[PDB]
């Protein structure tokens, strides 16, 4: 990913601000309630027939969390995004057939809940900047398709 | 298609916009331009600087056809037609660029109205965008 | 959104299927589930075996249901309604699943019905397989 | 792009019988009716106002042709489309800022046009070689997007 100096101080200072443990969990739960077919990968979480449901659910929560931990190794290897999510991708593509077009959801579900957490500093360069950052992401995760 | 529930949550929102539909439209614009720079092939016409006039009054325009949307929720075929014929037979616009304005529309509104951009209502503005980008990318006349 | 045109194109080249539903259908699922292998994943209940008697009598209820929605194509969300429920609520499948089917359609048309898959008829066909899609996509019951 | 030896004899010889001055501009026009807004990167070509214009357009005769021509070239080289496809992606992706679908979609309308063209000898295993053949293209033309 090519992120100009500025952006990648903006990325980088916004993100060391991210509450750790409602990110990942808001993120996956709007994901779940947005594009309600995701939840089919799901069903051992239990409960997910409300958004309160969704957004209550400690499986969610977690796995959110996990996911946000991806998207922070992501931040941390820019230079080498298709080396960081190599196994994360065959365990999508090969063993979760998961169609890419969800990764680039969720990724624009994360901005969608950076935006909410930081309101007006959420800024329309700042987002640019995150979003260089989830195509990334995205286009990693789907690489072991071909 | 959207459901009574969906109906109901756009009303509710579009109404707590209210008097600012027309900032969120420019800046929603203003966030694609910058995130999405292919979008701007669309605008070679238009002074894209920050704060321009003529994005701000563009702004207002698609915000004013996004309230009138919301007012004809059920006839948006009818009530866009003139919208329609604009997009898709003279722009030709391709229809990712309306995923990406749709998208960045959400974020203003969750930056904006944080009480008022719960998950239920992230949910059924998405599939209202959805809705009017289908109407405005075809061709029924 | 269908226009007129779209509406007439459909329905004079979906009757031209007539008495062969079941065939055009379990064809054009034979075709989804060998093109695209993940498809597979919904239906671990069905022998897929070629010439299966399931994918057959599966095959005339998927070319059912696309001639039921021709006689309501105005009325869809109305008469598509319990499978709606069935593929968006219960087996909430990805929409991407029925982008591949369509095409296995179109695919299965262009081959046995050359005369009729003319460019303007493909061109409605697309978008009437399209609007059936997003109405058994859409939870709005 | 992997094709088993049965599935290489079965593309290698319908590709063979493809009637070169009609397939190409056939898969183009459709393309052409069948998703409107790609019109916009043809102004060059004149009337594309009504689908008997645009399927007897001399330049959509000839440029689908040319597009034929690159699919032939990704069935001569399927080891290596990325390699093939690079100066085509350079084109495509940072010259004309085409949105990658839309070479799915041209993929898929050339398999149609197959079909139409083949009708029963088009059966549903060469259509699935033909299919993996198609993504190939459509995801090299896509490399530059990164
Ligand atoms: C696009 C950004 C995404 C990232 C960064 C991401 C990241 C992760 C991570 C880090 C894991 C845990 C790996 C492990 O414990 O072995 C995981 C698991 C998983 N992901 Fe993703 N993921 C993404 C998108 C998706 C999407 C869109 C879906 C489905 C729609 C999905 C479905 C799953 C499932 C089902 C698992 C296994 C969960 C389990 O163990 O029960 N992921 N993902
Ligand atoms: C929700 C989506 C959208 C809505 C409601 C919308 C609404 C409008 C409206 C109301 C106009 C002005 C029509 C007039 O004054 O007669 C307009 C013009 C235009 N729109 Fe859109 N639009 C949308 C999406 C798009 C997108 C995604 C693009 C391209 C990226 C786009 C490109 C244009 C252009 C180029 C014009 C002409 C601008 C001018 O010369 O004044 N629109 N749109
Ligand atoms: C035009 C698109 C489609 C139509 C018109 C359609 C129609 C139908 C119909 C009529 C039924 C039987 C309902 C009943 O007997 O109560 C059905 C069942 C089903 N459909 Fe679809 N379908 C379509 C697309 C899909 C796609 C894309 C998938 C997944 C790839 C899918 C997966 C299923 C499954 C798993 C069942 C249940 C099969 C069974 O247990 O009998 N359908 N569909
Ligand atoms: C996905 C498969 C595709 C292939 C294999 C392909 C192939 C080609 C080839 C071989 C050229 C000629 C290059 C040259 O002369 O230097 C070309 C040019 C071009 N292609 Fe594509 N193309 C594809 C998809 C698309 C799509 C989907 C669009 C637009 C929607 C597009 C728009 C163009 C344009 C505008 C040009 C330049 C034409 C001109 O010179 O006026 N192509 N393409
Ligand atoms: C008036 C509209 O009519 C249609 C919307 C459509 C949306 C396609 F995406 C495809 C076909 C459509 N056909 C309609 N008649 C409509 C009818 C609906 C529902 C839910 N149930 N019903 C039926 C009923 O209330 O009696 C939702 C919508 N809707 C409005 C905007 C978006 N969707
Ligand atoms: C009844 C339906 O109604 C809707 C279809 C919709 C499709 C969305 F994709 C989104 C919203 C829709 N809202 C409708 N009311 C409809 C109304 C239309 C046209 C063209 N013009 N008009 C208005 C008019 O004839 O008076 C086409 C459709 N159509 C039927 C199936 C698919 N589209």
């Amino acid at each position: 990913v090519h992120l100009t100096p500025e952006e990648k101080s903006a990325v980088t200072a916004l993100w060391g601000k991210v509450n750790v443990d409602e990110v990942g969990g808001e993120a996956l739960g709007r994901l779940l309630v947005v594009y309600p077919w995701t939840q089919r990968f799901f069903e051992s979480f239990g409960d997910l027939s409300t958004p309160d449901a969704v957004m209550g659910n400690p499986k969610v929560k977690a796995h959110g969390k996990k996911v946000l931990g991806a998207f922070s190794d992501g931040l941390a290897h820019l230079d080498n995004l298709k080396g960081t999510f190599a196994t994360l991708s065959e365990l999508h593509c090969d063993k979760l057939h998961v169609d890419p077009e969800n990764f680039r959801l969720l990724g624009n579900v994360l901005v969608c809940v950076l935006a909410h957490h930081f309101g007006k500093e959420f800024t329309p360069p700042v987002q640019a900047a995150y979003q260089k950052v989830v195509a990334g992401v995205a286009n990693a995760l789907a690489h072991k398709y071909h | 298609v959207l459901s009574p529930a969906d109906k109901t949550n756009v009303k509710a929102a579009w109404g707590k916009v209210g008097a600012h539909a027309g900032e969120y439209g420019a800046e929603a614009l203003e966030r694609m331009f910058l995130s999405f720079p292919t979008t701007k092939t669309y605008f070679p016409h238009f002074d894209l600087s920050h704060g321009s006039a003529q994005v701000k009054g563009h702004g207002k325009k698609v915000a004013d056809a996004l309230t009138n949307a919301v007012a004809h929720v059920d006839d948006m075929p009818n009530a866009l037609s003139a919208l329609s014929d604009l997009h898709a037979h003279k722009l030709r616009v391709d229809p990712v660029n309306f995923k990406l304005l749709s998208h960045c529309l959400l974020v203003t509104l969750a930056a904006h109205l944080p009480a008022e951009f719960t998950p239920a209502v992230h949910a059924s503005l998405d599939k209202f965008l959805a809705s009017v980008s289908t109407v405005l990318t075809s061709k029924y006349r």
